[PDB]
RNA sequence: GGGAGACUUGAGUGCAGAAGAGGAGAGUGGAAUUCCAUGUGUAGCGGUGAAAUGCGUAGAUAUAUGGAGGAACACCAGUGGCGAAGGCGGCUCUCUGGUCUGUAACUGACGCUGAGGCUCGAAAGCGUGGGGAGCAAACAGGAUUAGAUACCCUGGUAGUCCACGCCGUAAACGAUGAGUGCUAAGUGUUGGAGGGUUUCCGCCCUUCAGUGCUGCAGCAAACGCAUUAAGCACUCCGCCUGGGGA
């Protein structure tokens, strides 16, 4: 099920913590589009949020 | 920009509403050339756009030339307003 | 780039006939039309019609297959072509199959098959066979 | 389909090839025969037949070329219209030729046209030599090759009107 | 115009009146730059996901900016925050 | 073919949208290796098919905390995307190219190809000046072997990196020039558009452009290609004519 779709929500803020952290596993990493269900335009931006959120130190680069 | 584009479009228009024609087109081929090599000039190694530069060249020169073949004395009349060769 | 719109309605032809499709669509020239109305009247097409557009009209040819769904028009072959012209006299005028099918030509008297253009003793074009 | 039966048919054999299977002790030689059957009025036809020995694989050869049999359209002593056979490598043209000229022909065609009854043609072998494909590619035109009265019937005029 | 978002890292320990002092200093570069400042707020305060600068911990200001694309505001920002050491880590980003 | 007109479908402009490791410039982030400093700590560490060289009582390796510096960017990541090709993968900003889908306001054939020319062009290499962590031709040592100018091991310079300028070659490959049209389907995937549902999500249908797989007709020496032709056709260019010599 791709949430981004679901919840209906076309920009993707990389201060969203709370909607970022359901888009990486445990240890910080990215999870698959497959295992995520998302769809492949929402995974570039779910990517480039996640990564600069990773900068800004809203989530943990590792562990 | 396309403001820019537009007022370009505006003064050199053979009527009113003449988006595409010879002269038209030549004349923003030529803004957008002049903008693009002072753009490579900054920036040499910037090949790729270079390339792009050289399209709209042989794009202009094209138009240039069926412009000469049609109408040469519209032909000469652009060449002046713009300071072409 | 099209450059030759005759060799493109021939090979429209074929390719048509070949899948023994009912009917094709080309877009519209005297020429063409010249061409089509000569293969209706020598029977290797079940009909022609033509249908007027705003860009230069449309020309729709109805292929013609006998019983067991054979097909009538062997094949088709442009023989004058924009890289090489071709022009035969009159005693020049070819049989194509030995008469079993014909040869467009374009002459002073306008498009006709090889029977009628040697029958006048003229000349022309060869713009393409059929059998 | 063409019914061997009824028909007065004579064999012709085109070639007879050694062919070698290698084997773990050796060579295990078998011989490939071609032949062409036919009628001398217009029906002939061509087998193969691989066998220990030449007498076998020459009979195999005649019943498959039998079970093979075509007919060919003909015009007085020759063939209606000029026709080019491609089959594999083999590409083979045939032009028919006035009366008394003979079959201009080399080897398997030869045999072909002779045995189809042909008599009067030209012809040329613009391919390979191989003589199953050239057989094969010689076939190929003579099917191609079409008749006055049918090509009149299916494009709907009279054979005056086509000619 | 082209929108940018500035989201800047304060250091925990500073003052609020220090803090207050840096945030219109930078305030006052924006605009004399060329920048139009939309919205300035301080967005948060927050653990960092992992020490920087040897900070478990960081306020988190908001700056949401218009300016030309050409203008050097944007530029000319992130040099004085790099140079200044009150804040921690800063990062710029066109907003559509 | 020439001349004089007309036309809008090709071509391009306008208008409205879409995605992208496209390119160039300047910054910046964490992981990790090596080195440096200082703790704890004692005899090995490292390496091989097996060993040895090597490092270690001048305290190594390991371990904790810092600091330095160079290079590449794990996860995302996907016959996924972009690029004419080479190629482009952290993130941020500036400048900039192209492509695709809508509309049909605009010009009215303005197009395709393109010898000779010009530009770009992986890696290696050359010049000048820096940079240099890791890796590593050459080279040193230890092994292996009949020999071992190698494969293996321990080190290791140029180089790999950056800036400018040369070099212009690759199995630079889809070993398949470019443009155009036509010729069964089935099924994934990327970016759009439209519609019928759907509360939305989404589902279904239609369609445009890419990217894959399977597979008709047709082609092929066969292998196989098959709307991303190696099928059916036309235009232009490049190139081939037994192997070696070369
Ligand atoms: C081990 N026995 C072998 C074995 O059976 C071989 N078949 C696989 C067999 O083959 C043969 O029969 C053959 O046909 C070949 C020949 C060289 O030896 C023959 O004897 C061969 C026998 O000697
Ligand atoms: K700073
Ligand atoms: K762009
Ligand atoms: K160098
Ligand atoms: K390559
Ligand atoms: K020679
Ligand atoms: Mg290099
Ligand atoms: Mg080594
Ligand atoms: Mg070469
Ligand atoms: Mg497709």
């Amino acid at each position: 099920v791709d949430y981004i779709a679901a919840n209906h929500i076309e920009y993707i803020d990389y201060k969203d913590t709370e909607l970022l952290k359901r888009f990486i596993s445990e240890r910080g990493k990215i999870l698959p589009r497959r295992v995520t269900g998302t769809g492949a335009k929402n995974q570039r931006k779910l990517t480039i949020a996640i990564k600069r959120a990773r900068i800004m130190g809203l989530l943990p680069f590792v562990s | 920009s396309q403001e820019r584009k537009n007022e370009i479009i505006k003064e050199y228009a053979r009527h009113e509403g003449d988006t595409g024609s010879p002269e038209v087109q030549i004349a923003v081929l030529t803004e957008d050339i002049n903008q693009l090599n002072e753009h490579a000039r900054t920036h040499k190694k910037d090949h790729h756009s270079y390339r792009g530069l050289m399209k709209k060249i042989g794009h202009r020169r094209n138009l240039l030339a069926y412009l000469r073949k049609t109408d040469i004395q519209r032909y000469r009349e652009l060449i002046q307003r713009l300071g072409l060769r | 780039v099209m450059t030759d719109p005759i060799a493109d309605f021939l090979t429209r032809i074929r390719n048509a006939n070949m899948v023994k499709h009912e009917t094709l669509e080309v877009p519209a020239s005297k020429i063409k039309r010249d061409i089509a109305e000569i293969l209706k009247r020598e029977g290797f097409i079940r009909d022609v019609e033509y249908i007027e557009d705003d860009k230069q009209g449309v020309i729709r040819v109805f292929l013609k297959y006998g019983k067991n769904e054979e097909r009538v028009i062997t094949n088709l072959k442009r023989i004058s072509k924009p890289g090489l012209r071709a022009y035969v006299k009159a005693d020049e005028v070819p049989k194509v199959l030995n008469g079993l099918g014909i040869a467009i030509i374009s002459t002073s008297e306008g498009v006709i098959t090889d029977k009628e253009a040697r029958a006048k003793n003229i000349g022309g074009e060869v713009i393409a066979y059929v059998w | 389909y063409i019914d061997p039966k009824h028909l007065e048919l004579e064999d012709r054999v085109v070639a007879i090839n050694r062919v070698t299977k290698v084997v773990k002790g050796g060579r295990r030689l078998r011989f490939a025969a071609l032949v062409v059957v036919g009628d001398k009025n217009g029906h002939v036809g061509f087998g193969t037949g691989k066998a220990q020995e030449v007498p076998e694989a020459i009979r195999k050869a005649i019943e498959d070329a039998k079970k093979n049999l075509v007919e060919v359209p003909m015009v007085g002593s020759t063939i209606p219209h000029e026709v080019i056979g491609v089959f594999g490598g083999g590409r083979i043209l045939m032009k028919p030729a006035v009366e008394g000229s003979g079959v201009a022909a080399g080897g398997p065609v030869r045999a072909v046209l002779e045995l189809a009854g042909v008599a009067d043609i030209t012809s040329k072998s613009l391919g390979s030599n191989t003589p199953i494909n050239v057989v094969r590619a010689t076939v190929e035109g003579l099917k191609q090759l079409k008749r006055a009265e049918e090509v009149a019937a299916l494009r709907g005029k009279s054979v005056e009107e086509i000619i | 115009d082209t929108k940018y978002e500035i989201m800047y890292i304060i250091r925990p320990n500073i003052d609020e009146e220090a803090k207050t002092a840096l945030v219109e200093r930078f305030d006052t570069i924006l605009k004399d730059n060329g920048a139009e400042v939309i919205e300035s707020k301080d967005w948060e305060k927050r653990r960092l996901a992992y020490e920087m600068n040897g900070f478990r911990e960081g306020i988190y200001h908001i700056v949401n900016v218009t300016s030309p694309s050409t203008a050097g505001a944007i530029n000319e920002f992130d040099r004085l925050a790099k140079i200044n050491d009150d804040i921690i880590r800063h990062m710029i980003v066109k907003v559509e």
